[PDB]
């Protein structure tokens, strides 16, 4: 049984790693099919005591990752793609 | 040791006081909050501390933090209070209403499902209490919405009568009922 | 720039930690208001090469966590709550 | 070193072969896959290895893995192949259709938005190619759906004509066009 001080800490609004489909971040590339089809990015996450508040980035960045894009029964090439990562998060109003 | 509680009002900007009590008039006291960690200091204007009242600070400044605690460092040692847990809570209920709102004519054997809906501010908890003549209950934009659903599967003719729904924020309560007439299967 | 072997590893269908509102897992407790309002649980996550496949738990468990439930302007009490965690994940069909 | 590729067919259960070539007839070879890690072994029936063909295995067994590679341990040393990257791909296009489907009468100055929709198997990538007489394009259940949207904001009377949309899976292609007549503002 995890204590409350544990729980509380574990819930804090901070940059958590999350799984995103490449299709979601780069939807304009329909012809392509990626390996892996999803990637892990640090994004703001967790909660604020006040439910009038909201967990939001205060400092984003761009990162580049290597992805294998195969094109419908044609070719396959390693593709460098840019994603947005959250460097700092914060509890703000709505 | 133990922990304490500090209640944030429905109205931020209003000042809250943490009962970190002292004995040294001139004690230089701070207040740490989590999570994430922040530390506050009196500014004479809005933020203060009093030997016999304790740390006073605008609730909007710490509303986010699950916990807070006074702190002070004298000589070679720093000590700080017990953990005070922040409780952010609301109590306003805008309106209570159910569907159908109007009159209701039914007949024996039919099923009935009544939906009760609470419209409240934020940080509100609601308790649903009904009133009526084999019946099942289930509970679940700058506003908060709550809903309870009552179902009777094979109504008898003695299910005819007034059905009142009451929603409670904990200090405020609101009703809104409807009458349900029932007859025998037509023809 | 994160390499592909990095990316690929980072994306694997495995138990990832994720933030869940207590309200979502315990929706029957309307009268209560929890601190923190969300908790972190290990759940299956990540992707499979084949988009006919799906990332799914093969071994769940229950965990208990301490939460402060305040009740609308009435009382406040520490509440032990049970949550489902995923111990093993796997790529399965749909 | 380098990496290779192994293509998973639209049809699992069909066998795929990884070009892990050998020289020792009796070489006891395995196949590791990731992620997550698994290791396979011939069973004489479905799974095998051949000095001059390489590791053969049902694609449904490794479809999940982003990569695979043969492996063998002789004497005090184990060596294994280069990384072979798994590519799971489909090529079927069920039907191409746009809205409105039927005839289209409009008048000068009006805006026009045509929606093209691809219905394909899974693991399919689609390339959208149009055909028509200042025009903007944008691209985005055991089936996969794709859609392209063409918009002309202030059509002239010379936008009248046939509009064909073509969707390509990479080896299959399908068209489906409509005629768009335009006249002058009525009365």
């Amino acid at each position: 049984t995890k204590g409350w001080s544990e729980v509380l800490k574990g819930s804090e609004c901070k940059p958590r790693p999350i799984v995103v489909p490449v299709s979601e971040t780069h939807p304009e590339l329909t012809s392509q099919r990626f390996n892996p089809p999803c990637v892990t990015l640090m994004r703001c996450g967790g909660c604020c005591n006040d439910e009038s508040l909201e967990c939001v980035p205060t400092e984003e960045v761009n990162v580049t990752m290597e992805l294998l894009g195969a094109s419908g029964s044609g070719s396959n090439g390693m593709q460098r793609l840019s994603f947005v990562e959250h460097k700092k998060c914060d509890c703000r109003p709505r | 040791h133990q922990h304490g509680v500090v209640y944030i009002t429905e109205n931020k900007n209003k000042t809250v006081v943490i009962p970190c009590l002292g004995s040294i008039s001139n004690l230089n006291v701070s207040l740490c909050a989590r999570y994430p960690e922040k530390r506050f200091v009196p500014d004479g204007n809005r933020i203060s501390w009093d030997s016999k009242k304790g740390f006073t600070i605008p609730s909007y400044m710490i509303s986010y933090a699950g916990m807070v605690f006074c702190e002070a460092k004298i000589n070679d040692e720093s000590y700080q209070s017990i953990m005070y847990i922040v409780v952010v809570v609301g109590y306003r209920i805008y309106d209570v209403v159910l569907s159908p709102s109007h009159g209701i004519e039914l007949s024996v054997g039919e099923k009935l499902v009544l939906n009760c809906t609470a419209r409240t501010e934020l940080n509100v908890g609601i308790d649903f209490n009904w009133e009526y003549p084999h019946k099942k209950l289930v509970n679940r934009s700058e506003m908060k919405k709550f809903l309870s659903t009552l179902t009777i599967d094979g109504v008898t003719r003695s299910d005819q009568g007034l059905y009142t729904c009451a929603a409670s924020s904990g200090l405020m309560t609101k009703k809104n009922s409807t009458f349900v007439r029932v007859h025998e299967k037509p023809f």
